[PDB]
RNA sequence: CCACGCGCCGCGGCGAGCCCGAGGGAGCCCCCGCGGCGGAGCGAGCGCGAGACGCCCCGGGCCCGCCAUGCCCCUGCGGGCG
RNA sequence: GAGGCCCGCCGCGGUGCUGACGCGCAGAUCGCUCGUCGGAGCCGGGCAUGGGGGCGAAAGACUCAUCGAACCGCCUGGUAGCUGGUUGCCUCCGAAAUGUCUCCCAGGACAGCCGCCGCCCCGCAGUUGCGGCCCGUAGAGCGCUGGCCGGCGGGAGCGGGGG
RNA sequence: GCGCGUGGGCCCCUCCUGGUAAGCAGGACGGGCGAGGCGGGACGAUCCGGACGCCGGGCCAGGGUGCGCCGCCGGGGCCCG
RNA sequence: ACAGCGUCGCGAGGGCCGCACCCGGCGCUGGCGCGACGUGAUUUCUGCCCAGUGCCACGACCGUCACCGUGAAGCGAUCCGCCGAAGCCCUGGUAAACGGCGGGAGUAACUAUGACUCUCUUAAGGUAGCCAAAUGCCUCGUCGGGCAAUUUCCGACGUGCAU
RNA sequence: GGGGCAAGAAGACCCUUUUGAGCUUGACUCCAGCCCGGGCCUGUGGGGCGGGGCGGCCGGCGCAGCGCACAGGGGAGGCCGCGCCCCUGAGACACCCUGACGGCCGCCGCCGCCCCGCUCACCCGGUCGCGCGGGGACCCGCCCGGGCGGGGAGUUCGGCUGGGGCGGCGCGCCUGCUACACCGGACCGCAGGCGUCCCACGGCGGGCUCAGCGAGGACGGAGACCUCCCGCGGAGCAGAAGGGCACAAGCCCGCCCGACCCGCGCCCCCCGUGCCGGCGCGGGCCGCGAAAGCGGGGCCUACCGAUCCUUCGCCGCCCCGGCCGCGGGCGCGGAGGUGGCAGAAAAGUUACCACAGGGAUAACUGGCUUGUGGCCGCCGAGCGCCCGCAGCGACGCGGCUUUUUGAUCCUUCGAUGUCGGCUCUUCCUACCGUCCGCGCGCACCGGCGCGGAAGCGUCGGAUUGUUCACCCGUUCAAGGGAUCGUGAGCU
RNA sequence: AGCAGAGUGGCGCAGCGGAAGCGUGCUGGGCCCAUAACCCAGAGGUCGAUGGAUCGAAACCAUCCUCUGCUACCA
RNA sequence: AGCAGAGUGGCGCAGCGGAAGCGUGCUGGGCCCUCAACCCAGAGGUCGAUGGAUCGAAACCAUCCUCUGCUACCA
RNA sequence: AAAAUGGAGAA
């Protein structure tokens, strides 16, 4: 056989991310001791646009508490946030959209975005188009907050851990159709190489093991169990049920 | 095929007929300090899998049945073996 | 073709013997020089162990080992004889 | 003044003629005729990815005229029951294509035939005659086993029609 | 005693099996070719004679004897090989 | 290939790959994401079947199913019990998973006909459509159209080898 | 451009080779990966739950006698007063005894398991270590053990064979035949079997007579039973077939286990090797019979299996410096098998394909053949109003051809370019039209038959790649051969 | 091979020592004015075999034949 | 070619070593106020022929006739 | 809780 197209994937080379011009890692301002006791002042220099990323990105500029000069921080930015907004990071922030406070500070029902997964991560959870992460309850005496992942899987995180106020901007970006292919080549361009994609049942037996005979087929069951081996996990992997359905 | 429950044969100790009792000798159980199972435990141990044939072309039905005739006062054990039969039943005395 | 191993045939030396082994001899075609092999076999072994004749060949007869079986007796599951 | 819009030059492809060529201009070129020609476009330089690996809008395509596993050296003068060849002369003898076994059926072993080397002395024959034993084929026959074609003569009971 | 080649055979005569048959397949006794020169069968591997050192003379097998092409006549019968 | 359309896995103490190891890629990523797959714009739809084979159960622990550990015996090598993790088995779920979609009876009042209820295999018996089609063996099917004449063609019909 | 089966090229198709390769999967054997368990890494404290062992304690419902008798007890006194032995069942129970199966303890310095911390091992995050965290004795790692595992390796994929496949098995064995009277004979020849069944269907002794005719005898007839009579086997003897058998080898009884032990030889197949099968003995022990005898199964000819290994029996030896116990080994010979039967451990696919070869062998041309396809002749039952023959001719019979397909495998596999058309030449006659005769059921017209006759004609089109077919049309339209004429002529 | 389980009227399927159940089919009563449902009877099971042990066995325990599940494989 | 099944009343379709059977047609008889149903009678067979095989065959077996489904090896 | 049915047309 030949090494499946998923295996030739992982060495990069090729498939590595097309990662030329894009402005850096968005990630929360890094926690410090005024972020622990009170809150640092910030003001939105910019919004712009990252090469990969739907979602605006934006550059505010914080005061530097270590020295004397003014440190820069790149944001995943929440819609409603505009240029020269004053944006507070801290335990004692206002609940205005573009503040990052603590989550056991937040107050249950708000929408929350670019959230730690565990406190000091610099972001981690709801950072694309759109998606929000939402409080649901804290338990004072775990020091712990339930929250609801934007899959809807609720996540019991830190109440130390912060998130930024509001909901990503770029929502709505996937209702407008591609249309074209050439829309396609133009965003996976600024992503990876992962497309065109032939399906397996095109590919000759070596390529896939969905392979080929005198006629398309799938031969035996898409699904593949958990332990299948690594070029063997083509199809649906540990699916619990397949099918389309009410619901 | 029938045999009956006792027989009067020579038993060698003896060496004249006496009563022998019928029982059905079994195959026991293969010993793992006999010189083959030793020669293949240490010969399997390793990579490279199975090392000597595994039979698998069976074409017989019935195997030869073989009678141990213990005779009744010398203890001497004397065998008989059957020609091939499917069912074999010792008589009950 | 050459090496090496085995079978058999011829030939040379010596003969119950036979043999430039490796070596050593101010010596390498000279001298001296072990195993080995043969001379006893047979039995898984413990072990036991050949004569009776005969140009030669073949056969029979008998002896030795292995296996059985009697009988006798020492130093005895040993010895003798069949 | 919008468009993976149309006609159309270069460009980039390569359809048909199954045209030319086919000891070529050329180890794939040529001429017409074509597909497209703002786009998933075309083109240069640098760079990344390496052999059961890469890369693949998938044709098992492509990876330096090499790809259903590149190339170079070695292991390697790989192995072949399979093909081809195997070099002077004279004389004396001279087969076999069969029996049995074999993963045997294109091969071998063992026997037969055959050659050479002898060795030893006792009578030898693919022959006829004469004697003794054997054998079930040709023919012949229908008693046996199986068939068969009809005539004639009897009736105990029958199987049908008659009276 | 040592050993080699061989272990695809095929034809003729007669006797056979399967097949509509076959220059078909499969058998049997002997012979032949294989591995057999030569003369004849016009031609041919096997047919009919004859089985072979090199020659000279003689005989004559098989098969023939108009002319190619060596060698023929005589008699009786038949007659669009 | 494609846009669209589904399906699947996965919350980073992760998923999927690379990978002799050290360590990597997706990932300067974060579910409007990433990876894995089918089908392939619209328009209109996508039926039934979980038996079989996949796949999945904080779905049980039934039967099995190891080292280890723990008993008993032994002179000890050892042997015999027990224990029993995953897995399978068991029970459910699952067909835009792979796939399947047939027969047999009974069933008037032309008489065929079942329209209805009943069985069998093995779970279900082919629904809406479509058709002698690039899918129909018989076949150059039959019935129309077109021709002077048509193994082609077009429209019909359809127990349709084998939609 | 007709031929040099012209030149290209160790046929690519097909087959063979104990020659490959790519791919596949529930082929054989496996391997990374991953999951899971236990151990080590690996500190410091709790808490629960079992097991094992003790150990008290509470229970036990088919009814006569005393009520549900859990069981094995013991017994005319324990301590009831009841007892008993009564009076009772399937077994009495008094005071004391244990034994099993449950429940309810408690216990323990015993042995597992689970849970909860802690922070110091370890483990990640954040920071310009600028005023910090998150886990945590787990996880990872590692050693073992068990799962999944064509993702990936390595290998294999029988034989015979009128080519191979498919389908059979003369692939081990047996009977009658083929088989040609010793023996031996071949076939994917003929008609059939075998892989088992029976402690009696065996051994032995005695007695007996079988299948049936025929004739008889309540129900009773085709058919059951009972008699005589005559019965050469016409019955039976496990199964194929052929032999064999009558005071028996059949049948029935009575007794038995030789359907033993030990050592050999021989015959069949045959290399005169095995193996199955038989047979002939020298002993030991038996059985049956009065004995003589007979018996190593089943009347004979079929019914089965090497080395290595295992397992078991018997009697001994050996473990090599001793000796003892265990264990191992060995000589002896049974069993567990190799049916592809003198005995690898083994699935497909390949049109992506090879390799070495093979005309030992298919497709294709020719050649042999001629079933089949054509095409004739003979006979004359009938048809034809009548009338066998104008024209027909059944039922049978005898030929011919190579324009049909088979049959075969002779030639070609270091290659004879394989269908049709198109083009163009030639040939054949078994003659469709025209020519010349002649016959008609020949008035004419037109048909039909036959003999000679191959000069000329046998076309144009619709559908199909078609050869063929089918239809339309004309001046009405035969059939063929030349490597299925014709590809360095073409398409 | 081993460890476990199963086999019950014509058919399906309960049943743990002391009966032979229930469904269906069948055959009839009833039912109703007459149907169809419905209700109720009746018959139906070497309780695969075979042997034991038991007061007594469908049950227990062996065997022997099938069937299942999981694991096993020096010949 | 060769393979399987059948051939049974007029139509069907059973039987399967001891008859011909049921439905329909097909009349008749009931039944009612009449009609429809319905019920019940009556009848219907070289069992495709032949030979064998039997005490006896539609049956079972051979031959044959007829139908009806299955059928050709890439190179 | 369940509880459909009931030829022709003639009075």
């Amino acid at each position: 056989g030949r090494r499946i197209r998923v295996q030739r994937k992982g060495a990069g080379s090729v498939f590595r991310a097309h990662v030329a011009r894009r402005l850096g890692a968005a990630k929360l301002r890094a926690n410090d001791f005024a972020e622990r006791t009170g809150s640092v002042r910030g003001v939105v220099k910019a919004i712009l646009h990252d090469r990969g990323r739907g979602a605006p990105l934006a550059r505010v500029q914080f005061p530097n508490m270590r020295g004397e000069g003014r440190v820069n921080e790149l944001f995943i930015a929440p819609e409603g946030m505009y240029t020269g907004q004053e944006v507070f990071s801290g335990n004692k922030a206002t609940l205005h959209i573009g503040n990052i406070l603590p989550v056991g500070n937040i107050p249950e029902g708000t929408y929350v975005c670019n959230v730690e997964e565990k406190p000091m991560d610099r972001g981690c959870l709801a950072r694309a188009s759109g998606t929000y992460c939402l409080v649901v309850a804290h338990n004072m005496e775990t020091n712990k907050t339930r929250i609801r992942l934007p899959s809807g899987q609720k996540k019991l995180i830190s109440s130390k851990a912060r998130a930024m106020i509001g909901l990503v901007a770029g929502g709505g970006r996937t209702d407008k159709p591609l249309l074209k292919a050439g829309n396609a080549y133009h965003k996976y361009k600024a992503k990876r190489n992962c497309w065109p994609v032939v399906r397996g049942v095109a590919m000759n037996p070596v390529d896939h093991p969905h392979g080929g005979g005198n006629h398309q087929h799938i031969g035996v069951s898409s699904c593949v169990p958990r332990n299948a081996v690594p070029g063997q996990k083509v199809g649906l992997i540990a699916a619990r049920r397949t099918g389309c359905s009410g619901g | 095929v029938t045999y009956p429950a006792e027989r009067r044969t020579f038993c060698k100790r003896e060496g004249k007929h006496t009563v022998h009792k019928a029982s059905l000798y079994k195959k026991g159980k293969d010993s793992l300090l006999a010189q083959g199972k030793r020669r293949y435990d240490r010969k399997q141990r390793g990579f490279g899998g199975q090392t000597k044939p595994i039979f698998r072309r069976k074409a017989k039905t019935t195997k030869k049945q073989v009678i141990r005739l213990t005779c009744s006062s010398c203890k001497c054990q004397t065998f008989q073996v059957l020609k091939r039969c499917h069912r074999l039943e010792i008589s009950r005395l």
